[PDB]
């Protein structure tokens, strides 16, 4: 065990020294030549109310028009954000879900929370009424956040430090990824659905791959719970927000940081991290009841969005990149723009 | 109506029988009373939840209980009515763990609006506990015998003076969080309890009640 | 635990064995990344009013 920890040790700082020699510079000393993206401008064209609780989580779907919204009160709506008019307002019998999940399809939804299960509702039925068609289940810990590779399987983070890769159509984990020593607080999937990264409570965010079960890369650096991550449009590289009031832009292929989103006036934990469709801005909502909108490439406040009184705990992206869109312990769910 | 949009008049209609659903859920969810259950392992929750299975609701006010490892959670929601924290102070070494515990509930500054329902549970236990000789609080808490029992606290008719200096040190030693920490804007009521007792539900509307009135007090800048 | 410790020492040897690159280029890349889908992009120059359909 003695040895086992100093070959730990000593390893580690091969890693830390091999990325040294690979950090030639930080992303804002060789990027200087790039002009401020200006002023961004954002206002609420739309509002989406009529929940009852706090909004946890939203995701938009690929249809870039329908949104789900999963809320305290115990419901998932599917909101229509071309018409403000709610389609499905599908029931919950756990009313504690933290996270909310759109197939690509469009064909299902996920929710969970601290019910330690997984639902996937149906939205597309001959009836027309929602109902469970499948509860994946087999954690020991609340279901931090869920998203979906494809109409059949989802990758779902969990309080036990175990993420797994669940298969709707049978309901086993096709494949489980532990080595976190805390709760896995957020995951998000590249857009080649191939690889995805999930930040923790161990203060650590992982690149694990759906195909060999492994984490192929660990990247580190945060000081608290790493609450929100994301990817760059490319899925080369990604963002996390940690509740250390901080957003640190990892790289897949440099295998470090990229740059640090924080300043002064600016303390307090990000809640939720998405960029926009080219990836020049960065999106991340706050506990300070507001949104910052960054120069992914700068680390400057290009913007910030106001009008929610309660903490930003929802934040996303039109799948197109229309729109953003904020979901607030307010209880509603304004769409920025 | 008109039903003049075609699809567009089906999703209004949709829309418009959805917003009908939320207005009806709201009106049960203004009226539900959410509380949680941090009882200790040893604490015995499994008395009350055993009773609450029995029969929770009171009159026609609704409540809605939770119960429950690390809680990362407890500061996500601070929309709970009150916490009802089950204590075995029969346990006289798990009772320390149990007051740290209640120490780190009061003073968790997400929930400080929040005030605690507080349970002494399985206290007829305590008193046969103490009874006998074996079991002595002078070893754990020392500060038994520096103890006297308040005349102010009242006791109950036909119980042993001992049994209610030890039942009182239990329960100050636990109101000493909730009276060093006056903000006001929380307070802790104790109440003992025991196993096979159908009066503790309403001890909890009773207490419920009394936390309302006191957040309108606030609200009106009465209090 | 050794069993297991030696494990996750398994593991952060698979992490080192990484073939790594240097920042410039990945930056490089980045800046490319925004600045070819300049147009595309929605949110950094607001589309005509008419255009956008949330209007």
């Amino acid at each position: 065990l003695d040895q086992l920890r100093q070959e730990a040790e000593q390893l580690k700082n091969q890693i830390r020294d091999a990325r040294k020699a690979c950090a030639d510079a930080t992303l804002s000393q060789i990027t200087n030549n790039i002009d401020p993206v200006g002023r961004i401008q954002m206002r609420t064209r739309r509002t989406l109310r009529g929940h009852l609780a706090k909004i946890y989580a939203m995701h938009w779907g690929t249809d870039s028009r329908l949104l789900v919204s999963a809320s305290q009160d115990g419901k998932l709506i599917i909101w229509d954000s071309y018409t403000t008019n709610k389609v499905h307002a599908i029931p919950l019998r756990s009313s504690w879900v933290m996270t909310c999940a759109y197939a690509p399809s469009g064909n299902y939804v996920a929710c969970g929370g601290l019910d330690n299960i997984c639902s996937i509702y149906n939205l597309k039925t001959r009836e027309g009424n929602v109902r469970v068609s499948r509860e994946l289940a087999g954690h020991t810990g609340y279901l931090s956040c869920c998203r979906f590779l494809d109409d059949n399987q989802i990758v779902t983070s969990s309080g036990d430090t175990t993420c797994a890769l669940w298969d709707i159509e049978t309901g086993q984990q096709t494949t489980t990824f532990t080595g976190h020593t805390g709760d896995v607080m957020s995951l998000s999937l590249a857009p080649d659905t191939r690889l995805f990264v999930s930040g923790a409570c161990d203060a650590s965010a992982k690149l694990w791959d759906v195909r060999e079960g492994m984490c192929r890369q660990t990247f580190t650096g945060h000081e608290s719970d790493i609450n929100a991550i994301c990817f760059f449009p490319n899925g080369n590289a990604f963002a996390t927000g940690s509740d250390d009031a901080t957003c640190r832009l990892f790289d897949l292929r440099a295998d470090q940081e990229l740059m640090t989103y924080s300043h002064d006036n600016i303390i307090c934990g990000i809640t939720s991290v998405s960029f926009s469709k080219s990836g020049r801005l960065l999106l991340a909502g706050y506990d300070d009841f507001n949104c910052n909108v960054w120069d992914a490439l700068k680390a400057d406040r290009a913007g910030v969005l106001a009008g929610h009184d309660n903490r930003v705990s929802c934040l996303g992206v039109t799948d197109d990149g229309m729109a953003v869109a904020t979901g607030s312990w307010d209880s509603f769910l304004k769409i920025w723009n | 109506g008109c039903t003049l949009s075609a699809e567009d008049k089906a999703a209004v209609e949709r829309s418009k029988m959805i917003e009908k659903q939320l207005q009806k859920d709201k009106q049960v969810y203004r009226a539900t009373h959410r509380l949680l259950l941090l009882g200790a392992d040893n604490s015995g929750k499994s008395t009350i939840v055993k009773q609450m299975r029995i029969l929770f609701q009171v009159d026609k006010v609704n409540f809605h209980m939770f119960d429950v490892e690390r809680r990362k959670w407890i500061q996500c929601f601070n929309d709970v009515t009150a916490i009802i924290f089950v204590v075995d102070s029969s346990d006289y070494n798990r009772l320390q763990e149990a007051l740290n515990d209640f120490k780190s509930i009061w003073n968790n500054r997400w929930l400080r609006t929040i005030s605690v329902i507080l349970f002494l549970n399985k206290q007829d236990l305590l008193a046969e506990k103490v009874l006998a000789g074996k079991s002595k609080i002078e070893d754990y808490f020392p500060e038994f015998a520096r103890y006297t029992t308040p005349e102010d606290a009242t006791p109950e008719p036909g119980e042993d003076p001992r049994v209610t200096r030890a039942k009182y040190f239990i329960r100050d030693e636990f109101l000493r969080i909730s009276t060093a920490s006056g903000d006001g804007r929380h307070y802790c009521y104790p109440h003992f309890t025991c196993a096979v007792d159908t009066e503790n539900a309403r001890r909890i509307f009773n207490d419920c009640r009394d936390i309302i009135q006191r957040m309108h007090l606030r609200q009106y800048e009465l209090l | 635990s050794i069993a297991q410790a030696r494990k996750l020492v398994e593991q952060l040897k698979m992490e080192a064995n990484i073939d790594r690159i240097k920042v410039s280029k990945a930056a490089a890349d980045l800046m490319a990344y925004c600045e070819a889908h300049a147009k595309e992009d929605p949110l950094l120059t607001p589309v005509p009013a008419s255009e956008n359909p949330f209007r």
